[PDB]
C-alpha cells in the first residue's frame, strides 16, 4: 500500500531522478492510493519493482517512454475515482523513439479483470502489438464509457493458437481470460465459471474464488471484516409487516471503505458514518467523546484536494474574513505569495496575512512552503489552538514547515494539540527556538516515528548565540524568545505571560491564585502586608473591607437611591463603616435608624 | 522527440524556474521539467525528503 | 393496488351483517395486502369477485368457517409469511363445511416462511395433489405440513393435461407448475429444466427471462419492476473523501417496495424506512410527518393503549384514567369496555363516573383506534371528546378499525371537532337511540380509497324525523352532528365564540360586538355604543368609535393613570397640578 501522484505529463529532474522518484515511491506498492503515472521512462529502466501492484485508486497514464514491456502482471482492478481528460482510466500515448529504435511493445496486464469507472485511450503508438485483440468491454464496467484503441501496430504477429484470439502478448503465457461475457444471463457482472451457480457477488471488484461476499478479490464499497458490503451494518432493522424500527445490537461506522467498532477522535459522526466536514445543513456539535452533525455557521473552507484553490492568494485570502475554524487544509506555496501571471492573479500584499489572526482551528494540516522576507516567525497565527487532521499531505503529514530561510522562530503560542498525522519541519537555516520544545505536549499519541526535524540552524549555534527561551519557562520549552510564548510556567502567568509570583502578600495591584494563573483583587478589596488579600475577584472574597461594609460585601460608600421589591432603598453608616437601612418614614436617605435621623 | 519548446507566452504556464514544453496532436497539452527540488503539474510545490 | 389485512384469526365478526361489505372496502382493487389475507365466515354464495386482483400477501392467508364453494385467489402468486397464523403455518383452510371444493390457487408457487393447516373441510379434494415441497422456498424453513383427507366425498380425477397428477382443482387450467424440484443445477427457481432456464437470484416465484427485471415476485424489495437486495439509500458516501452526499437516485423503504415520497398516514425517517412510530430518543414533525432526533430531552409523552405500560391493557378503568391528565396528543388507542364502567373485584378496581371522564377534555389527537362499547347511560352523547379532531388509524380494531361505537344509549355523536379519520373503517351499529349518523358529512373525513362508514341496527331514519331530530337551519350544507346550533360542521353566518348564530351584536344593544371572518366577539369594555352604526373595529380600546368615560390617547380609559393626570372637563385625562 503507496500513495499515488498527480503530476500529469510533467516531470522532476533528469532521466535517472525520474527513475529513481518512480522506483523509491512503487518499489513494494500493492495498493496505490493515487495514479499510476509512468512519463518519459527511459529504454533500459528496470521496471521489475512494479510487479507487486494488484490494484490503483485513480487512472493508469503511460505516455512518451522507449521501454520495451510494461511488467504489471498482478493488476486486476482500476477504480478509476480519478480520470485522465475526464473520459479515460487508462491512457497509453507516444510511447516510441522517432528514430524507432526503442519503443513500447507489450502491455503485461494478463491478470486485469475489471475497470470499475472510465474507458480506454490507446493511441499512436508505431510498436505498440496486441491491442486489438483484446476485448476490452470484458474490463470496462461502464457501457457507455468511450475506448479507442485504433493507432498501434502494423507487421504485429497474430496471438497464440491456445488463446483463441484474444491475448496480450505473442506466447500461450499471454492469454487473455474473460470473466464477463462468457457469463450466464443470469448474472450481470463477473464470474469464476460458465454455469448460473458459478457467478460473483454483487459487491465484488474483478473476480472472485467463489459466490459469497467472502471469496471476493476486492470490494467495491465496503469491506465488513473479510466480507464485502453496499453498507456498514445499520442501527435499525425494519418489519415489513408491521412498520417498525428496532435497534441494531451489532452496529459499525462508515470509514474510509472499512467497517470500524467507533469513529476516530479527530474525525465528526454523520448518521452511520465518519467524514472529514459535515453537510451544507448541518454543524459540528461537541458531544461525549465524539463530535456530531446536527440541523449555519459561515462555512469557511480552506485549500488543496478537494477545494477549489492550491494555496492562499491575492484573489483567495479575502474568504477568511472573520473566520474562527477553518474546513480542510491551509496551504501557502510561493506562488501564493509572488503571484501566477498564467491566470492574471498579482503578488500578494504580505500584510493581508493578518486576517488568519482569528483563526482558533484547522481541521485539515497546515503547510508553510513560503512566507514574506521581512517576516521572521508565524504570530499571524498566534491564535491557533488545534490542527484536526483529517485531511493530510500527501500521506501521514498534518504540519509542514519547508525552506523558509528567513524564519527565526514557529510562533503558534496557543497550540495545544495536533490531533494526527506527522511533523515536517526542515531545511529553514534561520530556524531556531524550536530544539527545546517538547513535542509530546502538543502532538497526541506516540511520537517515535511522527517527528521529522531535521537541518534548520544547528542546536550548537543557537544555544552559543544565547537563543534558549526566558528562564521563567519550565522545562518542555517554548515556541520563541518570550515570557508569553512558553507552554508552560515554572510558577505563575499573568494575562498568559510567565511571572516569578503573583502579589499575594505585598504588590500595589493585590493579586491572588487561581488555575496557576494571576489575579486582581476586588476593587473595594483593603490590600494586606504580610498576609494574603484575598481568595477571589469578588466584593465577599476580601481579607477586610477597604470602606464601608454592607453585610456580605464591601462597598466605596452605604447605597442611597436603590430599588427593589418593596421601592426606593437608602442605608446609612455607623461608628464602625457597617451599612444599615434607614426608618421606614425616610425620603432620599438618614443619619440613623430612628424617625428623627430622616433627611 | 516528440516535445517541444512553449512559445513566449505560453512559457508562462511552469513556475518556478521549470522548462516549458508542448507535445506534437489536436488539443493542446502542456508539460514542464522541474528542477531537481521542485514538483507537481506546474512545480509549484517542494520535494520532501 | 396496495392495502393493510385484517386481525381477527378465528373470532366472530363485530357485525356480521357488514362483514362482507368490510371485506369488499379493504380488498376491492388490492394487488398486494401488507398484513394478513383473513377470509372467515363467510355465508353460502358469497359475492367474493373483489379478491380475484391479489398478487402477494406480507402474512399468512386464513380461510376458515365459510360456507363457500370456491374462493376466487387464482392471481396469488406468493405468500410471504412475516406473521404467521398460531407460530409454524403461513397457510390455513380450517373448518370449511355447504363448504369450499377445490384450493384453486392456480397462480401460487412461493412460500417464504412457515407450513400449511388444511382440517376439516368436508368438501375439499385437491390437498394430496399438490407437490407442497416444490412451493416452500429453498431457505431454511419449517415446511411442516397437515393435511387432513377426511372429505366423504367421491372426488373427480383431475384433467388428463396435468401430466404427474399435480393439480389445484378438476379442469385443465388447474394444474400445478413445478418451478424448483425439476430444475437442473442449484437454481432456487426456474422456467423448465435446462440450465439455460434459471431465474435471477432476487426472483420469488418464478420469472418470464434471467434478468433481475423479468422475475414474477421480488425475494427482498421491488425497485419501480426490478427486483433488488436493500432499497437505494436517500444519502450515500464517498470512501475516498470521507464526506456524505445526498442520493439523486435514492429511495424510502414502504414494506417490501421502494417509493419516492412516504405514503400517507406514514412517517418518514432519514435512514429510508416508512413507519407508523418513531424509533426511541425521537419525536414526531410536521411539514405530512417525519421522525426528527432528540438534540435536547425528549417533550412529554402520553401512551394509550397498545402502548409501553399499556400493551396488556383491554381498556380504560380508574386504575389508569388519570393518566391522561392534561394530554393533547395520544401515543395509543382509547377504548371504552363494559368493565370500565362497571367494577372489577380481581383488584379492587372503581368503576369510572361521568366526572372522571373530562380527563379527556384537551384531547384533540388519537394515533390509534377510538372503540366505546359502552358509555354511562346518563350522558345523551360524546362531548367528553368534543375537542377531539384527528384519529389517526395507526393501530385497529381487529386490524380493520380506527372509529367503533356498538350498542350505546348516546342520542347524538358529540365528536363536534372531529376534521380526520387518517385510517381504517369507520363502524356504528346497534345504537337504538342514536339518531345524527346520517347527518355527518363522513367523505369529508376519509382519506384513503378503501375508507368507508359501516353501520346497522341505529335509529330509523323516518323514525327521527316523525320526532323532530334534524340539524340546525343556519347549517352551511345541512350537515350536524346533533340537533343544537354548536353542533353545525360549518356555520351559513356567525361562528360566535363556539355558536352559529342569525346576527351579530355591532349595530343595537348594549353588549356591543365586532365581526372578523365570520366571528362576533365583544368590544372594549371602554367602547361607546353606535346607535345604528359600527360600535368598535376590535377587542382594544384604542379602536372604538368613541370613548364611553374619558380619552387617554390613543385609548379610552375610566380612571386617569398615575405622568399623573386627572379626568377633566374636556372628556379627557390631563396633567395635575400636585405632584
Ligand atoms: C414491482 O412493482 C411494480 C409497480 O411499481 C409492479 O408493476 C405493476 O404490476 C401489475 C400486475 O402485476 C400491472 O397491472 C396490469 O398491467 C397490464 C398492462 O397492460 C394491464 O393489462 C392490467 O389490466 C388488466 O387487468 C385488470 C385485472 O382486474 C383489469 O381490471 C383490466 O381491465 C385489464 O384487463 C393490469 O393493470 C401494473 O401495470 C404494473 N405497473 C407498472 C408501472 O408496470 C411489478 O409487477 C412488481 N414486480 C414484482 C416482481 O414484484
Ligand atoms: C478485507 O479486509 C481483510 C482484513 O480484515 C483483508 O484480509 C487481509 O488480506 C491480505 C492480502 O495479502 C492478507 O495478507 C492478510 O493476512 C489478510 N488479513 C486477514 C486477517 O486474513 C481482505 O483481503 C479484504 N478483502 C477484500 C475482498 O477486500
Ligand atoms: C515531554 O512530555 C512528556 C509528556 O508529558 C513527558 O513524559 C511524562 O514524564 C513524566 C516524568 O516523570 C512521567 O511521570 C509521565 O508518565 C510521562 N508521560 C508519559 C505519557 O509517558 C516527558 O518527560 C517530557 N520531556 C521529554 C524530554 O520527553
Ligand atoms: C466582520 O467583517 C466586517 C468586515 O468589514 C467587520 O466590519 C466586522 O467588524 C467583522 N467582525 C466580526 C467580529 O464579526
Ligand atoms: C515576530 O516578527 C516581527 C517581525 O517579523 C518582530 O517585530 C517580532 O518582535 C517577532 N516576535 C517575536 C515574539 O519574536
Ligand atoms: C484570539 O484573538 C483575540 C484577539 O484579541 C484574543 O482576545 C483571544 O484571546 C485569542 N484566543 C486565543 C485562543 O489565543
Ligand atoms: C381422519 O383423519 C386422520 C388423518 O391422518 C386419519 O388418521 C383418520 O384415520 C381419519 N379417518 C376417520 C375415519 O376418521
Ligand atoms: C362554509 O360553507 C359555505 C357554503 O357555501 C362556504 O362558502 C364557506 O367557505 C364554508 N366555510 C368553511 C370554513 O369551509
Amino acid at each position: 500500500v503507496c500513495p499515488g501522484t498527480l503530476n500529469g505529463l510533467s516531470v522532476t529532474g533528469d532521466a535517472e531522478n525520474q527513475y529513481q522518484t518512480l522506483y523509491k515511491l512503487y518499489e513494494r506498492c500493492e495498493v496505490v492510493m493515487g495514479n499510476l503515472e509512468i512519463v518519459l521512462t527511459g529504454h533500459n529502466a528496470d521496471l521489475s519493482f512494479l510487479q507487486w501492484i494488484r490494484e490503483v485508486t485513480g487512472y493508469v497514464l503511460v505516455a512518451m517512454n522507449e521501454f520495451s514491456t510494461l511488467p504489471l502482471p498482478n493488476l486486476r482492478v482500476v477504480r478509476g475515482t480519478q480520470v485522465y481528460d475526464g473520459k479515460f482510466a487508462i491512457f497509453v500515448m507516444l510511447n516510441y523513439n522517432t528514430n524507432s529504435s526503442h519503443a513500447l511493445r507489450q502491455l503485461r496486464l494478463t491478470q486485469l479483470t475489471e475497470i470499475l469507472s472510465g474507458g480506454v485511450y490507446i493511441e499512436k503508438n508505431d510498436k505498440l502489438c496486441h491491442m486489438d485483440t483484446i476485448d476490452w468491454r470484458d474490463i470496462v464496467r461502464d457501457r457507455d464509457a468511450e475506448i479507442v484503441v485504433k493507432d498501434n501496430g502494423r507487421s504485429c504477429p497474430p496471438c497464440h493458437e491456445v488463446c483463441k484470439g484474444r491475448c496480450w502478448g505473442p506466447g500461450s503465457e499471454d492469454c487473455q481470460t474473460l470473466t464477463k461475457t462468457i457469463c450466464a444471463p443470469q448474472c450481470n457482472g463477473h464470474c469464476f465459471g460458465p454455469n448460473p451457480n458459478q457467478c460473483c457477488h454483487d459487491e465484488c471488484a474483478g473476480g472472485c474464488s467463489g459466490p459469497q461476499d467472502t471469496d471476493c478479490f476486492a470490494c467495491r464499497h465496503f469491506n465488513d471484516s473479510g466480507a464485502c458490503v453496499p453498507r456498514c451494518p445499520q442501527p435499525l432493522v425494519y418489519n415489513k409487516l408491521t412498520f417498525q424500527l428496532e435497534p441494531n445490537p451489532h452496529t459499525k461506522y462508515q470509514y474510509g471503505g472499512v467497517c470500524v467498532a467507533s469513529c476516530p477522535h479527530n474525525f465528526v459522526v454523520d448518521q452511520t458514518s465518519c467524514v472529514r466536514a459535515c453537510p451544507p445543513d448541518k454543524m459540528e456539535v461537541d458531544k461525549n467523546g465524539l463530535k456530531m452533525c446536527e440541523p449555519c455557521p459561515k462555512a469557511c473552507e480552506g485549500t488543496g484536494s478537494g477545494s477549489r484553490f492550491q494555496t492562499v492568494d491575492s484573489s483567495n485570502i479575502d474568504g477568511f474574513v472573520n473566520c474562527t475554524k477553518i474546513l480542510g487544509n491551509l496551504d501557502f506555496l510561493i506562488t501564493g505569495l509572488n503571484g501566477d501571471p498564467w491566470h492574471k492573479i498579482p503578488a500578494l500584499d504580505p500584510e493581508k496575512l493578518n486576517v488568519f489572526r482569528t483563526v482558533r482551528e484547522i481541521t485539515g494540516y497546515l503547510n508553510i512552503q513560503s512566507w514574506p522576507p521581512h517576516m521572521h516567525n508565524f504570530s499571524v497565527f498566534s491564535n491557533l489552538t488545534t490542527i484536526g487532521g483529517r485531511s493530510l499531505y500527501n500521506r501521514g503529514f498534518s504540519l509542514l514547515i519547508m525552506k523558509n530561510l528567513n524564519v527565526t522562530s514557529l510562533g503558534f503560542r496557543s497550540l495545544k494539540e495536533i490531533s494526527a498525522g506527522r511533523i515536517y519541519i526542515s531545511a529553514n537555516r534561520q530556524l531556531c527556538y524550536h530544539h527545546s520544545l517538547n513535542w509530546t505536549k502538543v502532538l497526541r499519541g506516540p511520537t517515535e516515528e511522527r517527528l521529522d526535524i531535521k537541518h534548520n540552524r544547528p542546536r550548537r549555534d543557537c544555544v552559543a548565540e544565547g537563543k534558549v527561551c526566558d528562564p521563567l519557562c519550565s522545562s518542555g520549552g517554548c515556541w520563541g524568545p518570550g515570557p508569553g510564548q512558553c507552554l508552560s510556567c515554572r510558577n505563575y502567568s499573568r494575562g498568559g505571560v510567565c511571572v516569578t509570583h503573583c502579589n499575594f502578600l505585598n504588590g500595589e495591584p493585590r493579586e491572588f491564585a487561581h488555575e496557576a494563573e494571576c489575579f486582581s483583587c476586588h476593587p473595594e478589596c483593603q490590600p494586606m502586608e504580610g498576609t494574603a488579600t484575598c481568595n477571589g475577584s469578588g466584593s465577599d472574597t476580601c481579607a477586610q473591607c477597604a470602606h464601608f461594609r454592607d453585610g456580605p460585601h464591601c462597598v466605596s460608600s452605604c447605597p442611597h437611591g436603590v430599588l427593589g421589591a418593596k421601592g426606593p432603598i437608602y442605608k446609612y453608616p455607623d461608628v464602625q463603616n457597617e451599612c444599615r437601612p434607614c426608618h421606614e418614614n425616610c425620603t432620599q436617605g438618614c443619619k440613623g435608624p430612628e424617625l428623627q435621623d430622616c433627611l | 522527440s516528440h516535445l517541444v519548446k512553449c512559445a513566449e507566452k505560453e512559457k508562462t504556464f511552469c513556475v518556478n524556474g521549470g522548462e516549458c514544453f508542448m507535445v506534437k496532436s489536436n488539443p493542446s497539452r502542456y508539460l514542464c521539467k522541474c528542477p531537481n527540488e521542485f514538483t507537481g503539474d506546474r512545480c509549484q510545490n517542494y520535494v520532501m525528503a | 393496488q396496495v392495502c393493510t389485512g385484517t386481525d381477527m384469526k378465528l373470532r366472530l365478526p363485530a357485525s356480521p351483517e357488514t362483514h362482507l361489505d368490510m371485506l369488499r372496502h379493504l380488498y376491492q382493487g388490492c394487488q398486494v395486502v401488507q398484513g394478513n389475507l383473513e377470509l372467515t365466515y363467510l355465508p353460502t354464495n358469497a359475492s367474493l369477485s373483489f379478491l380475484q386482483d391479489i398478487q402477494e400477501v406480507q402474512g399468512y392467508v386464513l380461510i376458515a368457517h365459510n360456507q363457500v364453494r370456491q374462493v376466487p385467489l387464482q392471481r396469488l402468486r406468493i405468500v410471504r409469511g412475516t406473521q404467521l397464523f398460531e407460530d409454524n403455518y403461513a397457510l390455513a383452510v380450517l373448518d370449511n363445511g355447504g363448504g369450499l371444493r377445490e384450493l384453486q390457487l392456480r397462480s401460487l408457487t412461493e412460500i417464504l416462511k412457515g407450513g400449511v393447516l388444511i382440517q376439516r373441510n368436508p368438501q375439499l379434494c385437491y390437498q394430496d395433489t399438490i407437490l407442497w415441497k416444490d412451493i416452500f422456498h429453498k431457505n431454511n424453513q419449517l415446511a411442516l405440513t397437515l393435511i387432513d383427507t377426511n372429505r366423504s366425498r367421491a372426488c373427480h380425477p383431475c384433467s388428463p393435461m396435468c401430466k404427474g397428477s399435480r393439480c389445484w382443482g378438476e379442469s385443465s387450467e388447474d394444474c400445478q407448475s413445478l418451478t424448483r424440484t425439476v430444475c437442473a443445477g442449484g437454481c432456487a427457481r426456474c422456467k423448465g429444466p435446462l440450465p439455460t432456464d434459471c431465474c435471477h437470484e432476487q426472483c420469488a416465484a418464478g420469472c418470464t427471462g434471467p434478468k433481475h427485471s423479468d422475475c414474477l415476485a421480488c425475494l427482498h424489495f421491488n425497485h419501480s419492476g426490478i427486483c433488488e437486495l436493500h432499497c437505494p439509500a436517500l444519502v450515500t458516501y464517498n470512501t475516498d473523501t470521507f464526506e456524505s452526499m445526498p442520493n439523486p437516485e435514492g429511495r424510502y423503504t414502504f414494506g417490501a417496495s421502494c417509493v419516492t415520497a412516504c405514503p400517507y398516514n406514514y412517517l418518514s425517517t432519514d435512514v429510508g424506512f416508512c413507519t407508523l412510530v418513531c424509533p426511541l430518543h425521537n419525536q414526531e414533525v410536521t411539514a405530512t410527518q417525519r421522525c426528527e432526533k432528540c438534540s435536547k430531552p425528549c417533550a412529554r409523552v402520553c401512551y394509550g393503549l397498545g402502548m409501553e405500560h399499556l400493551r396488556e391493557v383491554r381498556a380504560v378503568t380508574s386504575a389508569n384514567i388519570q393518566e391522561f391528565a392534561g394530554c393533547k396528543k395520544i401515543f395509543g388507542s382509547l377504548a371504552f369496555l363494559p368493565e370500565s364502567f362497571d367494577g372489577d373485584p380481581a383488584s379492587n378496581t372503581a368503576p369510572l363516573q361521568p366526572e372522571q371522564l373530562q380527563v379527556f377534555e384537551t384531547l384533540e389527537e388519537i394515533t390509534g383506534y377510538l372503540y366505546i362499547s359502552a358509555w354511562p347511560d346518563s350522558l345523551p352523547d360524546l362531548s367528553v371528546f368534543q375537542n377531539l379532531q384527528v384519529i389517526r388509524g395507526r393501530i385497529l380494531h381487529n386490524g380493520a378499525y380506527s372509529l367503533t361505537l356498538q350498542g350505546l344509549g348516546i342520542s347524538w355523536l358529540g365528536l363536534r371537532s372531529l376534521r380526520e379519520l387518517g385510517s381504517g373503517l369507520a363502524l356504528i351499529h346497534h345504537n337504538t337511540h342514536l339518531c345524527f349518523v346520517h347527518t355527518v358529512p363522513w367523505d369529508q373525513l376519509f382519506r384513503n380509497p378503501h375508507q368507508a362508514l359501516l353501520h346497522t341496527a341505529n335509529r330509523p331514519e323516518d323514525e327521527c324525523v316523525g320526532e323532530g331530530l334534524a340539524c340546525h337551519q343556519l347549517c352551511a350544507r345541512g350537515h350536524c352532528w346533533g340537533p343544537g346550533p354548536t353542533q353545525c360542521v360549518n356555520c351559513s353566518q356567525f361562528l360566535r365564540g363556539q355558536e352559529c348564530v342569525e346576527e351579530c351584536r355591532v349595530l343595537q344593544g348594549l353588549p356591543r360586538e365586532y365581526v372578523n371572518a365570520r366571528h362576533c366577539l365583544p368590544c372594549h369594555p371602554e367602547c361607546q355604543p353606535q346607535n345604528g352604526s359600527v360600535t368598535c373595529f376590535g377587542p382594544e380600546a384604542d379602536q372604538c368609535v368613541a370613548c364611553a368615560h374619558y380619552k387617554d390617547p390613543p385609548f379610552c380609559v375610566a380612571r386617569c393613570p398615575s405622568i399623573w393626570k386627572f379626568p377633566d372637563e374636556e372628556g379627557a385625562c390631563q396633567p395635575c397640578p400636585i405632584n
